[PDB]
C-alpha cells in the first residue's frame, strides 16, 4: 500500500524537479535558486502537493500508509519490532526538514540565482504538465480511496496473493489499543522538522561558523554530507584490494 | 556589508530587489483562500 | 631580476588563494546577505598580513594560507554546470574535427 | 489480451530501435508512447477483472529451462498483487514518456532514449509477472540492464559511465 | 572531448584505473562509530525489554487455533 | 463472546485465516458489501462499523485479561 | 544567441563602476584595475568575481589571475560563447 | 593524414611491451614470498579442506561415515 | 515580462497560474473537509460506530 | 511545428553496410 | 583465435566426459573435492586478473579460462543438471567466445592494434558493431535470455545439490564476469573519441554482419529454447550419471 | 555534427528527421495492430481462469476457460 502510495508523489517530485531544471537552463545546486514561487506557480504548486504528500501530512495520500507502518510498528512488541520504532520515527522528523529546506531554498528564499537564468525562464509545456497534474491528483486521493481496498481490516482484495500467519496479526490492536499520543507523533515530528528549517534555512546567519572553526563539527558536516563515508570506506578497502589482486597477487 | 568587499556584492545584487522575485513567502500558501472560501460556502450550506 | 619574478611569484600565489577562499566563503553562506559580511570578514585578514616585508615570513603566511583552504574547504562546492566537474560537463559535446568514414572497405578484389 | 499487457512495450521499443531511422524523433516519441499507454489501459481493464472481479489469470506460454525436476517455464500469472504493480508500471511509464516527449525535444538522440524507457518497462513487466523465479530472476536482471543503459545515456560524460557500471 | 591528452612521460603500472578531505582510516572510524550508533540502539532494545511489557494476552484463534485450517491433522 | 461463523462459512467466504476470529460472522457480510461495491470507502460504512465494533471489543477483552495477569506479577513481587 | 561586443562592453563597465573606490567617470573599455583606477590586485579579483557571476562563467584560477584591465575582461567575456 | 592504422605513442607501446614481458622482472623477494605462499599455497589448501568438510558434515547428517577422498 | 535593470521576468502563462491556485485550494479544501469527518476519530475523542 | 513540418532528411544518414550505391539504374 | 578456443578448448572437458568420468566412477568420486578446489581458484583467481588486462585479445582469452573451469565444476556435479549444463556451455561458449573474437578482429584488421587505450568512443563512428558487441558482451555476462545463462544457471543447480560452498564459489563469477566485460566494453565504444591515435573509420561491411547473424540467432535461440538440445541429450547424459551405479 | 551525417544507424543518429516521417509512423502502426492480432488470439487461448468472476468481464467474450480446473486431482 505504501508502494503504490510512493509511486504517486515521489514521481511528481521528479518530475517537477526536472521541470524547474529545465526552466532554469539544467541548474541543479539549490544554492544557486530560490525567489521562484512566483516565476513558476504550477511547479512549486505540484511540489507542495507531493512533498506535503511525502512528509505525511493528514488526510493525504502519504499519510495513509507512512503514519499506519509506524503505528505497526509500535504495536509489534519484540526488539526489532522497537528498535524500527525508535528509528521511524525520528526519520520522521529527518525528512519534514529536509523536504521543507527543499521547497524554501529552491522557491522561497530571497533569490540566489544568477540573472541570466532567470531571464530565460518558462514554466512546462503541456505534454510536461499533464503527468504533472495527473500525479497532483493521485497523491492527494489515491492513499483515501485505497485504504480500505488494500488494507482495509479483514479485506480480501488481496484473496491468496499475501499471506499473514495467525500469529503474527497486529492490525486490530495497532489500530484500538494504541495510546492516542503515538498516532500524533508524526505529525509533532513533521511540525517541529518544517519549523527547523524555516529557521536554519531563514534566520540563523553565524551557524555555518561553527563548522568554520570546529574541527569536530566541521568533519560531522562532512559526515553527513558523504554518506557516513560509505563509498569511501567500500572503495579504499574493498574495491581497490580486490583490483590490486588481479595484478600484484594472480598475474 | 560594511567593509569594501561587502559593499560591492550588495551593490551587485541590487537587481535582486525584483518586484516579483522577492517577497516569495506571501506566494508560499496558494489556494489557501479559496480552499477556505469554499469551506465556508459549504459549512453554510450544509446548516441546512 | 629575481627578486621581482620571486615576490612577483609570490603575489600570483595570494591573488589566486584569495580568489578560492573568497569563492568557497560563497559555498558556506549560501545567502547573499551572510556572504557580504562573511566576504568582508576574509578580506580583513588578507589585509593584516599585507604590511610583512620579509620575503620568507610571506613564504610562510602563504603556505599556511593553503593549509587553512585545504582544512576548512567545503565538501560540496558549487560547479557551473558546463564547467568541468559540473552537472551538464560533456553532455553532448560538439563531433571533433579530423574524423573521416571510409567507404567500401574490406572488399573481396 | 494478458500477453498484450506485456508484448506492447517490446512492441514499441523494437520499433523504436530497428526502425527509428525512419520515424525520426518524432515518429519514435508516438510509438512508444502509444504501445506503452495502450498497455496501460489493459492493465486498468485487467485490474477490474482480477482484483475487482476477483478472477485470477494464469497463463503459461512454453517450457524454458526443462531438465529433470528442472522446470523453469515462459509462464506468467496475475493475481491482486500482480495488477496493482501492473497499475503502478503502466500508469506511471506512460506519464515518463509523455513527460520525456518535451522533456527530450532537445536532446539529439531522443529515439534511442524511448526505445531504452520501453525496454526496461517490458523486463519490469516481466519481473512482477512470472509464475517462477527463473522468469522473475529474467526480469530482475533486465531491469538492471535497461537502468544501466539509461544511467549512461550521455555516453559521453565520464560520471555517467561511472555511475552506471557501479548500478550494475 | 576538446583535446585528449597524449602522454609525453612513460606510462607506470596501475594507470588502467587511474574522498579528498578525509583520510582513508580515519574515514573507516567515523564510518564505524556510525555503525557504532546502530548497534548501541540495538542493544538498548533488548534492555528496554518491550516484550515484557505487553498489555494484551495473545491472540487465542477458535477450533483449536485453526489447526485443521493450518495445514494440521484433520 | 462464543463462535458464530462455522468452518464450512469461513471456508466458503474464503477468509484470510488471520481474520476467522470471533467476529468472522460480521466480516462475510461486509467483504460481500466490499466487493460488490468496488471497495469505496463512502459504502458499507454500516457492515464496516459493526465489524470494527467487534473487533474493538475483542482486543479490550484481551487487553484487560493482562490488565489482570499484570496485577498479580506485583502481587508475587509484593510478597517475596 | 551570441551576445554583441557592445552588449559585453556596456555591461563589463557597468560591474566595474559599482566598485566603491571606483568613481563612475574615468571608466573606458580600455582603463586598467590598478593603474588609472589606482585599485589593489585583491579588489581585481573581486571585480573578476563580478565578472563572472554578470556572465555566469566559471574562469579557471590560472586565467582569472592574469585578467588586470578591463580591456581583459572584455576580450575574455566575449570570446567566452556560453556568456 | 593516412591510412586507418592507429598512431602509435612511444610511451603507450612501452607501457604495453612492459606488462607482456613481467617474467623477466621476478626476483623472489620477501614480498613475494609471503604472496605465493599465501595465495598459491595456504588459500588452495583452505578452500580444499573447506569443500571436504562440507560433504563431511552432510556425511553425519546422514548417518553415514566421513567419505574417504584422494 | 518586467524588466528591472538588466534582468528581465516574464510573466507565467495565465493557465500554469489560474491551475496551481485552483489544484493547491483543491487541496486545501480537501483537507477541511476530512478533519471535520474523521477528525475526532484520529484524535480519539470519539468511534465510528458511536451512534 | 515538430509535428506540422515534415523532415529535411531526403535520404537516411550512411550507407547500410558502408556500401555506396550503384549508378542509378543499375544493381548493385 | 576462433578454432583454438571455440573447438579446440572443448577437448580436455569432452575427454573429462567420455572418458575418466564413466570409465573410472570410484576414482571420480575421490577427487571431486580436487576438481571442486581448482575450478574455484581459476575462476576467482583469472577473472581478477582479466580485470587488469589491457590488450583486447587477452580479455576475451582470459575470460575463456573461468567459463571453461565453471564447466568442469559442472561435470563433476554428476547429475543431470551439473553434466547438461556443462555441456550447453560449452557449446554456448563456443558461439559466444567465438563471436568476441570477431568483433576485436574486426578493429584489429583495420586500426592494426589490440591495445584499450587507443580505442574509445566507437559508438559515434560505427554504432554496428557497437551493438553486436554489445550484445555478445552481454552474453558473455551470462545475461538471463542468452545461450550462456542456460548453462551457467544449470551447472550452479547441480552443484548446490551436491556441495553448497563450491556453488558458492562459483556464483561469484557472476560479480566477476560482470565487471570485466563491461569495463571492456566501455573502454572501446563508449566516452569520446581520440582523433590523435585513430581518426579514419569503418563500420561493419556485409561480409562481417553475415558473418554475425548465425551467432546472434543461435546464442538467442539457445537462451530462450535450449529445450531442442537438452531434449536430444538427456538419454546419453542420464547414462553418463548412472554409469558405475545399479541403485 | 559533420562527420554522423555519413554514419548509417538503426535508430537514425542525431537529429533525425526524416521527411516522410509520417507515413512511416502510420505504416508502423499498422504493422504492431498486425502483429497484435495473432499474440491476442494466442493469449485468448492460452489463459486460464479458475474462478468465475463476481460480475461479467470483458474476457468472458473470447476465453473459453473459465473455472475449468475444478478437477485438480487429474492435473498432470
Ligand atoms: C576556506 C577558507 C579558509 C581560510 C583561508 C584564508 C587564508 C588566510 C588569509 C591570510 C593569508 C595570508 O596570510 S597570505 C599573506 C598575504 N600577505 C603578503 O603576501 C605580504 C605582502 N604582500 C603584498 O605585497 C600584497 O599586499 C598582497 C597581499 C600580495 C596583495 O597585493 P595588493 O596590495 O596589490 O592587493
Amino acid at each position: 500500500f505504501h508502494l503504490m502510495n510512493h509511486a504517486f508523489f515521489k514521481a511528481l517530485l521528479f518530475l517537477s524537479a526536472g521541470s524547474v531544471i529545465h526552466a532554469m537552463s539544467d541548474e541543479q545546486d539549490m544554492r544557486k535558486m530560490g525567489g521562484l514561487a512566483s516565476s513558476f506557480p504550477l511547479t512549486y504548486a505540484m511540489m507542495l502537493i507531493g512533498s506535503l504528500s511525502l512528509i505525511g501530512f493528514p488526510f493525504l495520500t502519504g499519510f495513509y500508509s507512512k503514519d499506519v507502518i509506524l503505528e505497526l510498528a509500535y504495536t509489534k512488541y519484540t526488539i526489532s519490532g522497537n528498535f524500527a520504532f525508535w528509528l521511524g520515527s525520528v526519520s520522521v522528523l529527518f525528512t519534514s526538514y529536509y523536504s521543507f529546506r527543499l521547497l524554501f531554498l529552491t522557491f522561497l528564499v530571497p533569490t540566489n540565482s544568477f540573472g541570466r537564468d532567470i531571464s530565460r525562464c518558462h514554466d512546462a509545456p503541456i505534454p510536461m504538465a499533464i503527468p504533472l497534474i495527473l500525479l497532483a491528483l493521485g497523491s492527494l486521493f489515491v492513499g483515501y480511496l485505497a485504504k480500505d481496498m488494500m488494507i482495509g481490516l479483514g479485506t480480501n482484495f488481496w484473496a491468496n496473493s499475501l499471506l499473514v500467519l495467525p500469529k503474527n496479526e497486529i492490525l486490530a490492536e495497532s489500530e484500538f489499543a494504541a495510546p492516542t499520543i503515538i498516532k500524533l507523533i508524526p505529525i509533532l515530528f513533521s511540525t517541529l522538522g518544517a519549523f527547523v528549517a524555516y529557521n536554519v534555512n531563514l534566520v540563523a546567519d553565524q551557524f555555518q561558523r561553527a563548522f568554520q572553526t570546529s574541527t569536530f563539527c566541521n568533519r560531522l558536516y562532512s559526515f553527513f554530507n558523504k554518506r557516513w563515508f560509505f563509498d569511501q570506506v567500500l572503495n579504499d578497502f574493498l574495491v581497490r584490494s580486490f583490483l590490486r589482486f588481479g595484478y600484484e597477487v594472480s598475474f | 556589508p560594511l567593509g569594501t568587499t561587502g559593499e560591492f556584492f550588495r551593490r551587485r545584487d541590487e537587481w535582486r530587489k525584483h518586484p516579483m522575485l522577492s517577497n516569495q513567502m506571501r506566494h508560499a500558501l496558494p489556494g489557501i483562500g479559496i480552499g477556505v472560501g469554499a469551506f465556508c460556502v459549504y459549512l453554510v450550506g450544509e446548516q441546512i | 631580476a629575481a627578486y621581482f619574478a620571486r615576490r612577483a611569484a609570490q603575489k600570483e600565489r595570494v591573488r589566486i588563494l584569495y580568489r578560492r577562499a573568497l569563492k568557497d566563503t560563497l559555498n558556506w553562506a549560501v545567502h547573499r546577505h551572510i556572504f557580504y559580511r562573511d566576504a568582508s570578514d576574509l578580506r580583513e585578514k588578507f589585509n593584516v598580513n599585507q604590511d610583512v616585508e620579509d620575503v620568507d615570513r610571506i613564504d610562510k603566511l602563504i603556505a599556511h594560507g593553503e593549509a587553512e583552504y585545504n582544512k576548512w574547504r567545503h565538501p560540496d562546492p558549487y560547479i557551473v554546470p558546463w564547467a568541468p566537474g559540473g552537472s551538464k560537463f560533456c553532455r553532448n559535446p560538439t563531433p571533433p574535427a579530423g574524423i573521416e568514414i571510409v567507404y567500401n572497405y574490406g572488399l573481396e578484389d | 489480451m494478458y500477453l498484450l499487457i506485456v508484448f506492447l512495450p517490446l512492441l514499441g521499443s523494437s520499433v523504436a530501435g530497428f526502425f527509428g531511422r525512419f520515424l525520426g524523433s518524432e515518429g519514435s516519441a508516438i510509438m512508444t508512447t502509444t504501445c506503452v499507454s495502450f498497455s496501460s489501459i489493459l492493465s486498468l481493464i485487467a485490474f477490474y477483472e482480477v482484483a475487482l472481479g476477483a478472477s485470477a489469470c494464469y497463463l503459461r506460454i512454453a517450457p524454458w529451462i526443462s531438465s529433470e525436476m528442472f522446470d523453469a517455464s515462459w509462464g506468467f500469472l496475475f493475481d491482486s498483487l500482480t495488477v496493482v504493480m501492473l497499475i503502478v508500471v503502466t500508469f506511471i511509464s506512460s506519464l515518463v514518456h509523455l513527460y520525456s516527449i518535451s522533456y527530450m525535444s532537445e536532446d539529439p538522440h531522443s529515439p534511442r532514449f524511448m526505445c531504452y524507457l520501453s525496454i526496461f518497462t517490458f523486463f519490469m513487466l516481466m519481473l512482477v509477472t512470472g509464475d517462477n523465479f527463473l522468469q522473475l530472476f529474467l526480469g530482475w536482471e533486465g531491469v538492471g540492464l535497461a537502468s544501466y543503459l539509461l544511467i549512461h545515456f550521455w555516453f559521453t560524460r565520464l560520471q555517467a559511465d561511472k555511475a552506471a557500471i557501479k548500478a550494475m | 572531448v576538446g583535446k585528449h591528452i597524449v602522454p609525453d612521460k612513460p606510462l607506470s603500472v596501475n594507470d588502467e584505473l587511474m574522498a579528498d578531505t578525509v583520510g582513508k582510516y580515519e574515514a573507516l572510524a567515523w564510518l564505524s562509530g556510525g555503525l557504532g550508533f546502530f548497534v548501541g540502539l540495538g542493544l538498548l532494545a533488548v534492555l528496554n525489554d518491550k516484550a515484557s511489557k505487553v498489555p494484551f494476552t495473545p491472540r487465542v484463534y477458535p477450533y483449536d487455533n485453526l489447526r485443521v485450517e493450518l495445514g494440521g491433522e484433520p | 463472546k462464543k463462535m458464530i461463523a462455522t468452518q464450512e462459512e469461513m471456508s466458503a467466504a474464503k477468509i484470510a485465516l488471520g481474520s476467522r476470529d470471533m467476529c468472522a460472522h460480521l466480516l462475510i457480510p461486509l467483504n460481500k458489501c466490499r466487493q460488490a461495491e468496488f471497495y469505496l470507502p463512502w459504502k458499507c460504512e454500516d457492515e464496516r462499523h459493526v465489524y470494527e465494533k467487534c473487533e474493538y471489543e475483542l482486543v479490550m477483552e484481551r487487553m484487560l485479561a493482562m490488565k489482570k495477569i499484570r496485577e498479580e506479577e506485583a502481587l508475587a513481587k509484593q510478597n517475596k | 544567441d551570441h551576445l554583441s561586443r557592445e552588449a559585453v562592453v556596456d555591461r563589463v563597465l557597468d560591474v566595474v563602476k559599482s566598485f566603491p573606490k571606483v568613481d563612475p567617470s574615468k571608466v573606458t573599455p580600455e582603463v586598467h584595475f590598478q593603474n588609472d583606477l589606482g585599485l589593489d590586485s585583491l579588489d581585481t579579483v573581486e571585480i573578476v568575481m563580478a565578472i563572472e557571476e554578470e556572465f555566469k562563467l566559471e574562469i579557471p584560477d590560472k586565467e582569472a589571475d592574469k585578467i588586470d584591465s578591463c580591456s581583459l575582461a572584455i576580450e575574455y567575456v566575449y570570446n567566452h560563447p556560453m556568456s | 593524414g593516412g591510412g586507418m592504422e592507429t598512431n602509435k605513442n612511444k610511451f603507450i607501446e612501452d607501457w604495453g611491451s612492459a606488462r607482456e614481458n613481467l617474467e623477466h622482472n621476478f626476483r623472489w623477494t620477501r614480498r613475494n614470498f609471503a604472496l605465493i605462499g599465501i595465495f598459491g599455497i595456504a588459500l588452495p589448501i583452505i578452500v580444499y579442506k573447506g569443500i571436504v568438510k562440507d560433504f563431511h558434515m552432510q556425511d553425519e547428517d546422514a548417518g553415514r561415515p566421513h567419505r574417504k577422498f584422494l | 515580462g518586467i524588466t528591472y535593470k538588466g534582468v528581465t521576468v516574464h510573466t507565467p502563462k495565465t493557465w500554469h497560474t489560474v491551475t496551481g491556485k485552483g489544484l493547491c485550494a483543491v487541496m486545501w479544501f480537501w483537507i477541511l473537509y476530512r478533519a471535520k469527518q474523521d477528525g475526532p476519530v484520529v484524535m480519539g475523542w470519539r468511534h465510528p460506530w458511536d451512534g | 511545428s515538430r509535428w506540422a513540418t515534415p523532415g529535411h532528411e531526403e535520404r537516411p544518414k550512411g550507407y547500410f553496410m558502408n556500401r555506396t550505391p550503384p549508378a542509378p539504374g543499375q544493381s548493385r | 583465435s576462433v578454432i583454438l578456443a571455440g573447438i579446440l578448448l572443448k577437448f580436455g572437458t569432452y575427454g573429462f566426459l567420455r572418458f575418466s568420468i564413466p570409465m573410472f566412477p570410484e576414482a571420480t568420486l575421490c577427487f571431486t573435492p580436487f576438481i571442486y578446489t581448482l575450478s574455484a581458484i581459476a575462476i576467482i583467481y583469472t577473472s581478477l586478473t582479466t580485470l587488469r588486462q589491457i590488450d583486447l585479445k587477452k580479455i576475451i582469452a582470459y575470460s575463456s579460462v573461468a567459463h571453461m573451469n565453471l564447466v568442469t565444476i559442472g561435470m563433476f556435479s554428476l547429475n543431470i543438471q551439473g553434466i547438461g549444463g556443462s555441456i550447453l556451455l560449452m557449446l554456448s561458449h563456443g558461439l559466444v567466445s567465438s563471436a568476441l573474437f570477431l568483433c576485436v578482429g574486426v578493429l584489429y584488421d583495420r586500426h592494426k592494434t589490440r591495445l584499450v587505450r587507443y580505442y574509445g568512443g566507437l559508438v559515434s563512428t560505427m554504432p554496428n558493431f557497437s551493438t553486436i558487441f554489445f550484445f555478445f558482451t552481454l552474453a558473455n555476462m551470462s545475461l538471463p535470455g542468452t545461450s550462456s545463462f542456460i548453462g551457467e544457471f544449470l551447472i550452479l543447480v547441480g552443484a548446490f545439490q551436491r556441495n553448497s560452498l563450491v556453488a558458492t564459489l562459483a556464483a561469484l563469477g557472476m560479480i566477476l564476469g560482470a565487471a570485466y566485460s563491461l569495463w571492456l566494453y566501455n573502454r572501446v565504444v563508449s566516452g569520446n573519441l581520440k582523433p590523435d591515435f585513430l581518426h579514419k573509420f569503418s563500420d561493419l561491411n556485409g561480409r562481417e554482419v553475415f558473418i554475425f547473424i548465425p551467432f546472434l540467432v543461435g546464442l538467442v535461440w539457445m537462451g530462450v529454447y535450449p529445450k531442442v538440445f537438452l531434449d536430444c541429450m538427456h538419454t546419453s547424459v542420464s547414462n553418463l550419471v548412472q554409469h558405475g551405479k545399479f541403485h | 555534427g559533420d562527420f554522423r551525417a555519413k554514419v548509417w544507424s538503426m535508430t537514425g543518429g542525431p537529429n533525425c528527421r526524416p521527411k516522410h516521417w509520417r507515413r512511416n509512423t502510420a505504416i508502423a502502426m499498422f504493422g504492431v495492430f498486425l502483429v497484435c492480432i495473432p499474440i491476442a488470439k494466442l493469449s485468448a487461448k492460452l489463459e486460464q481462469r479458475p474462478h468465475m468472476p463476481v460480475r461479467p468481464i470483458p474476457s468472458q467474450i473470447w476465453c473459453k476457460n473459465f473455472g475449468t480446473k475444478d478437477d485438480y486431482e487429474k492435473e498432470h
